[PDB]
């Protein structure tokens, strides 16, 4: 199932990127009680 | 290894399309 | 050749392991590919592209020992119900793309399994199969769904004949152990060229390994290197290859209903979000 | 290419429906 | 070529879901 | 009045009060859905799984034909099995992404390590679902996959063969294996995953979400 | 200015109506599945 | 945007905040905003995608089982590629079994190992993050490796 | 310290406090055990039931032989099946006696009527367990019993035949019936009885026992 | 004997007592007295009796199913004797089905019917008790009836 | 007779419904009982008591028409492995209780199914079977457990012979419809007694229903009452009867282990109650 | 299963008797909050 | 109908034996 | 006659259970 | 007069020991059941 | 008759054990 594997890799990389982006976004501008 | 490429590029790419779209609606309503 | 598979293996080209009997004589291993649409509607003509690539400007050893090019051949196993499209149902460009291919069924009442070749290896680096999909509506033994396709492709001459004896397109080896003494070519004008290689001593011994002409040589004189020593070099430059794929015999109603459902879902989602937006206002009018 | 066109028309259609409904509900 | 529309559908739901989730909760 | 009827007895209002007392903080982004999406995939498996128990026959002579029968003869069976095949992969994928979100948000650290552990267990259970399910069709792939995985435990020196013999119900793979695997796939794993999901969710609802970053 | 009582139920009906639609749509094939083939 | 701030004048909340909790006492109201209006979107979205995939790419039916015929090209599902690559490559079987068991057991130790640090943001903990990314890379690497032949399984047909 | 470890996070003490806050009043006599004994019988069924799924084969060609195999070849199988045969009857009996104690102590009156209803449902579920179980051996009695009960719903004028056709998976009794019945006996009923027992117990633990006489 | 009286000076308890609850706030302590020391006795007792019965009177294995041979003397289990007696005796099948359905459905109505009265003790409600005993008698009667041949099934071979 | 069952039904006396072929000729229905111990240890002799009760001072119609008593007969199907105990393994009182019974197996290699009779019905109101239980330890085809036992007992003469023709121990009926005119007994000195009954008119007709002698008569002269009119009365006073039961081939180890377990349980229960009693004290020292 | 039927009838009658006895016992001497 | 009788009489009767026994122990300890 | 003891066992557990339950909670 | 700390644990051990006995006794045959016949 | 004797001896035995243990624990 190539489609599956493509979905896996795509969603994995996208998710990881999104998570690190979400982390960085809070890193620069800490929300209230940020920490 | 062609279906895999499509699946990868699209599954990775269309997320940003949906995202941008959502932001676009948000901007359209004015939040 | 593809027909020697019929001869040696009448019932089916594929073994229970999925190895394809073609490999029993073409002992080399070169790549092979089969391409088909991901989905096809019933009663539809479509393209199935076999690919049997190899260095075009690379020649092989001929039966006599010469240096001739190489032909391609292949067996393609399609799902039940699938077959070559009638010449009348094939469009112009496709018909032109196919060429003078002689698609040959594996046996009576097995039109889904198709033999091909020998074809010229320079022009048929890839082989187009014009295939007509079955129709579950008119054939109640056929159902919509996903099905496998099996390719067994080959280029170059084989190494073993149907009779059992070997050919002049593979390495030869010694017998036991003893001094080699001769390098000749006792050729007749009735038969072709050979090569003499003797053995002696160690335990009497006076046996000769007369081998065909075609391969190279990396043995000069006076040695004894077990039994299995590569003394002829490998002249093969082709080889057999397999590839499997999947195809979906798709029902359009199945698709359009799905589309409808998706649209409904998106509508519902939208309405829910709108409602939330409506509530966001009401809640904002009760802050302070 | 074809699927891309279809994709654009599809999302554009539903996007239009969204922006339509929001203003339809808002300004009424 | 209904199949193409078929896949486009999948793509469009995948996109639209993220879009609506995002718009819904002022997304991220 | 119905609300009064229920409130008089079970203090229903106690529930609504608890649900509406909960708030979701700003740092909760879309990736916090992944857990709930992993669940959504499981409920689908439970529905479609259950459905296939009404036609599937866990015998070496009956299984393959029964799968065919679901695909070719049963109404929408092809859709049910297809959903069951896809949503399983999706469950595992969404679980992995859930783990990513958990780790890269440090939600596993104190005081939520039991949730993490129960999560790991849940993961092992889900992989078990996958593996056992894979062989039920009793086609070539399933049989030869089971035949490979069943033999692994033999490497353990003292009790490996016992474990393997328990897994396949004997020294070789056959009907006993299919039976035990079907029992495992349709009885044991559902109850186990249920229990550990219950614990997972109870602990999460107890402690709430981890803090911001 | 502010949505009255009636306008809320309209959006409720609009949303949960469509959701019910999707529920039934999804639930319909499952019922035909459980009815055995003739 | 519908937002309730933390009531830091309430000892009960502070006591939870000190304990690493109470984070569900502030923000937008969970009900109805998220639970009633957004969760369904996610559910229907998921179901919709799975249905679309199921229709467009339905399940196949392989050939019946033959205990006397070992298949060529025999793999498990993707999420077992890394484990599968380990088990066939490592010569010592028990070692491989331990390495397999190391995955879930090691993961169980993660929380206790990283309790040293209190941080949550990956950027405020680069050692763990480095080790995590490394792990992920090795995992995907092994995963892809599982598909290649044993000859070029580790080298991946490169070096 | 472990208690501190758990208490720091899940407030374990909250549980112990709740368990020890409960008291049992003087009017609670031995017959108040009957409910808890009905449960004890079910847990036995769950254990022995589960066990038999590791050897039983739900096919018209495999079932009877598999039951024999459990009785004659499997270690202690005869004991497991015997327990499963007895403890089922005992469950039903203890349930009836439980109902007697409930009725003749007026514990069903307000505000505990939902408990009574859930109880009735539970009873129907237990009888269903019994009926479906009875036919799994696929011996003469089981087959002819199923063949009789399956036909009853046909009396309903509009949707009887549909119901029956759903029950037996067709117009006649055969493999489909056995399949559906086995699914029902080993999947559906367990989850249903679980849910309704959960509700039963939650409501009871919520409201406590009825008053004295 | 280890006993705590009801605290009637606590409005919270009185509020429950008025509602027909709070009866688990007084008496002997549930833990450890009953739960830890007596419940196990009941469990082990039950299990012991079932095991003894299973050993002394194990399960039988009947003859294999023959769809072309209808057995003589074919009954369900005891708890279905009354229902079985009804279904075969009543000529109108639908009537019998309704009568069967009347059992659980009727039982569901019991609480709502007897909410007229607040009493619990059977002696303080003799109508209901009479109807109950009557029901029980009819039930056992039908039950026994199920075993007799259809000729003497109702008369029970007496009158 | 029990052997006519062998003759007419060689493979087995029991039909798939469990009816026992004996009923195909003995059409009456009288009670019958089989009693055996609830459990038996392996390799043990025990009693299986058949009961075939009937009014002792009540006679039946003989073949010739006389009034003779009636004999009893029975078929008993025991579980696999069970058989009649060797004369040497039977004790004195039991041996005396059994009598001169000639237990006869239903066929070669079926010693568990045993035919009995005809025996004197006055002395054998009940028939004792001395049976030896099998031993799972020495016979690996035998297992401990619960098993069924099937009785098929009978008293009195049958109504149908193996050839098909009826007998003189059942009712006879008319043919069609017409005036009866004769009541005689055209008896030979070679054959026995008969009874003549004629028919006429309505549609010609001159047929006679010559019936055997033995039954009574409730028809005098000049009538025509369809076909099936009871004119002979039922002389039968016996009948066939079935009874099934169960027996447990029990393993003593199975029992004694259970006993041990029970004792352990009771011990544990006792200790728990004692502990509670211990706690009752501690709690009482913290009341006020 | 005669044994089962015997157990059923015996336990049923015993239980009913015990319940009515328990009711009567409280009928004559009402416990605290007896009613 | 002999096993049924035993079962009935004993299942009904031994309850009172157990009961009386319990009471006897209670009296022996002195509650 | 171990079977007799076998049944006696059942009877004795049945009795003893009630006995211990009763003695335990000052039974009824 | 009054049972000290040590005397409680004795009865605990006595009771729960036997109970454990019964648990193992009951649990033992169930394990042999799941091990397949040779 | 035999089973009755066994029953009496059985319950008597365990009753004796009970009354034994209680006093053994009490007066020590
Ligand atoms: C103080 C006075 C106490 C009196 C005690 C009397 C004890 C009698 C013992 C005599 C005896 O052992 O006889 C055997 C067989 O008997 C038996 O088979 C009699 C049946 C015993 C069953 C009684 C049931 C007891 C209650 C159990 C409660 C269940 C709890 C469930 C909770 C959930 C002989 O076998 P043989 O000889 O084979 O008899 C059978 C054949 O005739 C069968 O046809
Ligand atoms: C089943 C699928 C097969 C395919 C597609 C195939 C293909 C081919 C092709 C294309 C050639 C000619 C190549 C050239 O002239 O350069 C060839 C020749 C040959 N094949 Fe096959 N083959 C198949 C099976 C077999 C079998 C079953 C045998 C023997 C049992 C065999 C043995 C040989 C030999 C010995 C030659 C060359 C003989 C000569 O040159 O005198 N191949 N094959
Ligand atoms: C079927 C498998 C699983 C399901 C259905 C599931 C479900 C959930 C759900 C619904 C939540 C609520 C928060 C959220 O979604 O972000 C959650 C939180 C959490 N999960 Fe899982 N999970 C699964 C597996 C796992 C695994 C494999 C891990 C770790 C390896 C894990 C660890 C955690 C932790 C630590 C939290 C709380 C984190 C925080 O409070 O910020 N779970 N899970
Ligand atoms: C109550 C829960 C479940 C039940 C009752 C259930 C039931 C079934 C049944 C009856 C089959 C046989 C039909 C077939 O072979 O397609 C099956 C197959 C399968 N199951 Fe499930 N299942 C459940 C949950 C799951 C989960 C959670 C997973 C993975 C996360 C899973 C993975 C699979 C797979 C991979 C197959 C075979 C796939 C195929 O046939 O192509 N199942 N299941
Ligand atoms: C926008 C969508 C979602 C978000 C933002 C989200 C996030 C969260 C958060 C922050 C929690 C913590 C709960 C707490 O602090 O009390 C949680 C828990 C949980 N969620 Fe989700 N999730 C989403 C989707 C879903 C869906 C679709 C489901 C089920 C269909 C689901 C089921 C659960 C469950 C079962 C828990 C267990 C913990 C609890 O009950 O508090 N979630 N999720
Ligand atoms: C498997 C079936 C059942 C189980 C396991 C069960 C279990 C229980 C348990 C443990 C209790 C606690 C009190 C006690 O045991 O006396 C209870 C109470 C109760 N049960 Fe059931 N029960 C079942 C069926 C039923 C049925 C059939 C009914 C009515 C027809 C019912 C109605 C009630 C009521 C009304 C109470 C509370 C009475 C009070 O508060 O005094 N239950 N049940
Ligand atoms: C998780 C719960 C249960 C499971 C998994 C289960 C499983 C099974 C299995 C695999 C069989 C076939 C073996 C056989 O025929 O003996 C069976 C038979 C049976 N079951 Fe269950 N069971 C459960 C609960 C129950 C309950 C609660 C009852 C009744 C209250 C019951 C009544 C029966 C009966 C009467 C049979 C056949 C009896 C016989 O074979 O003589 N089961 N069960
Ligand atoms: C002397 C033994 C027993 C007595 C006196 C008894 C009586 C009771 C009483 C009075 C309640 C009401 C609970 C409340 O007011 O909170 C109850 C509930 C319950 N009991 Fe029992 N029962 C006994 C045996 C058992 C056993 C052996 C079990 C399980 C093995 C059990 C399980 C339950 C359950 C699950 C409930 C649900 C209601 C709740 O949790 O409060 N009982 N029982
Ligand atoms: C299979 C078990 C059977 C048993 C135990 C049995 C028993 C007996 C007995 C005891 C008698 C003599 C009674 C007396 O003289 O008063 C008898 C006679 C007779 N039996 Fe049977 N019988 C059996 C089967 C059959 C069969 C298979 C047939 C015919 C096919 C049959 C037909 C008759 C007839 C016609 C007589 C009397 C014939 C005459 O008196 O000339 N019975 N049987
Ligand atoms: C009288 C019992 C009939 C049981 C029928 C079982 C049918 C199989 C599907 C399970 C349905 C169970 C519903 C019980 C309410």
């Amino acid at each position: 199932e190539p489609l599956l594997d493509g979905l896996v890799l795509g969603l994995v990389f996208a998710t990881l990127g999104g998570l690190f982006y979400a982390a960085y976004q809070q890193y620069k501008r800490p929300n209230e009680l940020g920490g | 290894t062609e279906e895999m490429l499509y699946a990868a590029l699209l599954s990775f790419g269309l997320i940003f399309v949906g995202w941008g779209l959502g932001v676009l609606l948000l901007k359209i309503q004015g939040a | 050749y593809p027909f020697w598979a019929q001869q040696t293996y009448p019932p089916t080209p594929r073994e229970p392991t999925g190895r394809i009997v073609c490999a029993n004589c073409h002992l080399a291993a070169k790549p092979a590919e089969v391409e088909v649409p991901q989905s096809v509607l019933p009663d539809t003509v479509f393209k199935a592209v076999v690919k049997i690539p190899y260095d075009t400007k690379l020649q092989q050893v001929a039966a006599d020992g010469s240096k001739v090019g190489l032909n391609v051949g292949a067996v393609l196993m399609l799902p039940e119900g699938f077959k070559i499209a009638p010449e009348e149902r094939i469009p112009e460009e496709l018909k032109k793309e196919v060429g003078d291919v002689y698609f040959q069924p594996y046996k009576e009442g097995q039109d889904n399994v198709l033999l091909v070749g020998p074809l010229p290896g320079e022009q048929y680096q890839e082989i187009v199969f014009p295939v007509l999909s079955p129709n579950p509506t008119t054939d109640k033994n056929i159902h919509f769904g996903k099905y496998a396709i099996h390719l067994g492709a080959n280029r170059g001459r084989g190494q073993i004949y149907p009779t059992g004896e070997k050919s002049n397109n593979n390495v030869f080896t010694a017998s036991a152990t003893g001094t080699i003494t001769k390098i000749a070519k006792e050729e007749d004008e009735y038969g072709n060229v050979k090569y003499q290689v003797s053995i002696q001593t160690d335990s009497g011994k006076t046996v000769v390994d007369t081998i065909p002409a075609g391969p190279e040589l990396i043995v000069s004189e006076g040695q004894a290197v077990k039994a299995g020593e590569a003394l002829t070099n490998n002249p093969n430059v082709g080889g057999f290859g397999q590839d499997d794929t999947e195809i979906v015999l798709q029902d359009p109603n199945r698709v359009k209903w799905m589309i409808a459902f998706i649209c409904l879902v998106m509508l519902a989602q939208l309405m829910l979000i709108l409602k939330k937006k409506q509530v966001e206002k009401v809640q904002a009018a009760e802050m302070n | 290419i074809l699927g891309a066109v279809f994709y654009i028309v599809f999302i554009a259609l539903f996007f239009g429906i969204a922006v339509g409904i929001i203003f339809a509900i808002k300004s009424i | 070529e209904i199949d193409v529309l078929g896949w486009v559908a999948l793509l469009v739901v995948f996109t639209w879901s993220i879009a609506m989730v995002v718009w819904g909760r002022n997304g991220l | 009045n119905v609300y009064d009827w229920f409130q008089e007895r079970l203090e229903i209002q106690a529930l609504a009060d608890d649900v509406t007392s909960k708030y979701v903080p700003p740092h909760v982004n879309i990736f916090y859905c992944l857990g709930g999406i992993t669940l959504t995939c499981f409920l689908i498996q439970f529905a479609t799984g259950f459905a296939m128990t009404f036609y599937y026959k866990p015998t070496v002579t009956e299984a393959y034909a029964s799968v065919q029968y679901i695909m070719n003869e049963v109404s929408f069976g092809w859709l049910i099995r297809s959903i069951h095949r896809w949503s399983a992969s999706m469950m595992v994928l969404m679980m992995i992404l859930h783990v990513f979100r958990v780790y890269l948000t440090g939600g596993f650290k104190k005081p939520r390590e039991l949730t993490w552990i129960s999560g790991v267990i849940l993961a092992v259970i889900t992989v078990s679902f996958g593996v056992t399910g894979y062989s039920l069709p009793w086609d070539q792939v399933g049989y030869w996959a089971v035949k490979i995985v069943s033999g692994v435990p033999e490497a353990i020196p003292v009790v490996g063969v016992l474990i393997s013999d328990l897994l396949r119900g004997g020294s070789s793979v056959g009907q006993a294996t299919l039976t035990r695997y079907y029992s495992a796939h349709t009885f044991v794993l559902p109850w186990l995953i249920a229990v550990f999901m219950l614990l997972h969710f109870l602990m999460i609802r107890k402690q709430g979400i981890s803090g911001p970053l | 200015d502010v949505p009255d009582m009636g306008r809320r139920q309209f959006m409720n009906l609009l949303a949960f109506g469509t959701v019910t639609g999707v529920a039934l749509g999804a639930l319909y094939p499952l019922v035909k599945y459980f009815i055995p083939p003739s | 945007a519908t937002l309730k701030k933390p009531d830091l004048s309430d000892p009960k909340l502070r006591a939870k905040l000190a304990k690493g909790m109470g984070h569900n006492y502030y923000g937008e109201p969970a009900w109805p905003n998220d639970l009633l209006y957004v969760f369904p979107v996610v559910i229907m979205g998921t179901f919709a995608c799975i249905v679309a995939l199921s229709v467009l790419d339905p399940a196949m039916v392989g050939e019946p089982a033959d205990p006397f015929a070992t298949p060529l090209e025999i793999l498990p599902e993707w999420y077992l590629y890394p484990v599968f690559q380990i088990l066939r490559s490592v010569p010592n079987k028990l070692l491989g079994v331990l390495l397999m068991a190391s995955v879930p057991l090691g993961l169980i130790l993660v929380p206790f190992i990283e309790n040293v640090n209190k941080f949550q943001n990956p950027f405020r903990r680069p050692v763990a993050t480095t080790i995590f990314l490394f792990g992920t890379l090795v995992t995907i690497w092994l995963g892809i490796g599982a598909t290649f032949p044993l000859d070029k399984t580790l080298t991946l047909g490169l070096f």
